[PDB]
């Protein structure tokens, strides 16, 4: 009634999203419909926590949620309307970025993490298709489905928490407890992306051949390195795989300080791993950088 | 610091606030929530059970300002409690989603998310601060067990 449908952007379990017309003010926004008449599947539970946390996360590099329709047996938030992801830009520039446009994106995704962290809230989903792009080239973190809010004493949070190819080392190897560096991985992940030619850093089958790959290029971590790693509860013995391994050829789109930045993010043992505050202060994102 | 003797304050809690309600027992309250993390671990949405004594003063947190001292009937207090827990799982919970039907008791299904949608306009904001701020999640572990 107040909104008019366009034609649809996507739609997967977490439902069906439509670009849409405001019918009073002719503005063009994003609808998420989320259908409630199914009483026996908890996808209306994702989205009232998305709702919560949206509606306290006011920031241009973080998709805004501008109102929150319940109207037949469906919920509707509205979004603001964005150009596409990083997905179908990749797609669309044959995975081939400008070192600008490339350190421009990782700086936006920071400074909306940052925000996030600062707020208390983990995201828990990056991947190109949570990172919204216009053509004025803004880039928005979206889909806060999987987020939570943190600082109350738990006994755990969820092991099934990010899609695999993004999902950090302690978290393969089960860990019960991890802070705000579950999204710095991803960023790393998302950033050498960026760096070559959109193609996944660690595609694996499984959290066998994910932890693999990882060692392969980062090497295994040492006890120095990183004590606790034999002691975490899905933890097993992998080949020492040496720390040697040239970054140069992975992403040959990076200067020395973009591959020390893409180094601080990719630690494994998440103690280690530069927070979003850290990183905007690092030389990549100087108006000195070469 | 136990869950039984914390819900069992929630309970009294509930008890005192809905003055209008006269054939109401603080375990009514104990029991429908115990009932509904049981109903969800025995269809297996859940490895381990919910009520935490940390989830307890989530829970407490929004019922002291969601629960009107004016509820009119033990079933309306029910569906506003649940609905409360249905948005506590959904924020503190370790599944990624969670069913409804355990969490209504309302015939009108319409009610229920439109109470849900209120919840999270009035709450939305402190249901942050009780994990970014320790000092106000432990101002509201202590006013929960000053209510015995
Ligand atoms: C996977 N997950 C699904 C939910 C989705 N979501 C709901 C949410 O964040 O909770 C939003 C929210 C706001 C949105 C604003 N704008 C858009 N725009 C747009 C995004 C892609 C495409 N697109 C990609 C490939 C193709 C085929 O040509 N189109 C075309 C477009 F117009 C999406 C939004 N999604 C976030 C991502």
């Amino acid at each position: 009634q107040k909104y008019e449908k366009l034609e649809k952007i996507g739609e997967g379990t977490y439902g069906t999203v439509f670009k849409a017309k405001n019918r009073e003010t002719h503005e063009i926004v994003a609808l998420k419909r989320v259908r409630l008449d199914d009483d026996d599947e908890g996808v209306p539970s994702s989205a009232l926590r998305e709702i919560c946390l949206l509606k306290e996360l006011k920031h241009k590099n973080i998709v805004r949620l501008h109102d929150v329709l319940h109207s037949d047996k469906k919920l509707t938030l509205v979004f603001e309307f964005c150009d596409q992801d990083l997905k179908k830009y990749f797609d669309s520039c044959n995975g081939d970025l400008d070192p600008e446009i490339v350190k421009s994106f990782l700086f936006q995704l920071l400074k909306g993490l940052g925000f996030c962290h600062s707020r208390n809230v983990l995201h828990r989903d990056l991947k190109p298709q949570n990172l919204l792009i216009n053509r004025n080239g803004e880039l928005k973190l979206a889909d806060f489905g999987l987020a939570r809010a943190f600082g109350i004493p738990v006994r755990c949070y969820s092991a099934e928490v990010v899609t695999l190819w993004y999902r950090p080392p302690d978290v393969l190897f089960g860990a019960k407890l991890y802070s705000t560096s579950i999204d710095m991985w991803s960023a790393g992940c998302i950033f050498a992306e960026l760096a070559n030619a959109g193609r996944p850093l660690f595609p694996g089958n499984d959290v066998d051949d994910q932890l693999k790959r990882i060692f392969r290029l980062l090497g295994t971590p040492t006890e120095e390195q990183w004590p606790s790693m034999t002691k975490l509860p899905d933890y097993k013995p992998y080949p020492m795989y040496p720390a040697t391994t040239s970054l140069v050829n992975v992403v040959p789109k990076l200067n020395a300080t973009g591959r020390d930045l893409l180094q601080n993010l990719l630690k494994c043992n998440p103690v280690q791993r530069i927070s979003a505050e850290e990183a905007l202060q690092h030389p990549y994102f100087s108006d000195f950088c070469p | 610091a136990s869950t039984s003797e914390l819900l069992r304050c929630l309970g009294e809690f509930l008890c005192r606030r809905c003055y209008r309600l006269k054939h109401l027992s603080p375990t009514d309250p104990v029991l429908w929530l115990r009932s509904v993390d049981r109903s969800l671990l025995l269809q297996g949405w859940q490895d381990q059970g919910f009520i935490t004594p940390a989830n307890v003063v989530f829970l407490y947190m929004l019922c002291r300002d969601v629960i009107s001292s004016e509820v009119g009937s033990d079933h309306e207090l029910q569906a506003v409690l649940l609905t409360c827990l249905y948005l506590s799982y959904s924020y503190m919970g370790n599944e990624i989603s969670y069913p409804l039907k355990p969490f209504l008791v309302e015939s009108c299904k319409e009610a229920f998310w439109d109470r849900c949608l209120s919840v999270i306009n009035l709450m939305s904001s402190k249901m942050l601060q009780i994990n970014a701020d320790p000092h106000y999640f432990t101002q509201v572990f202590s006013d929960l067990k000053n209510e015995s």
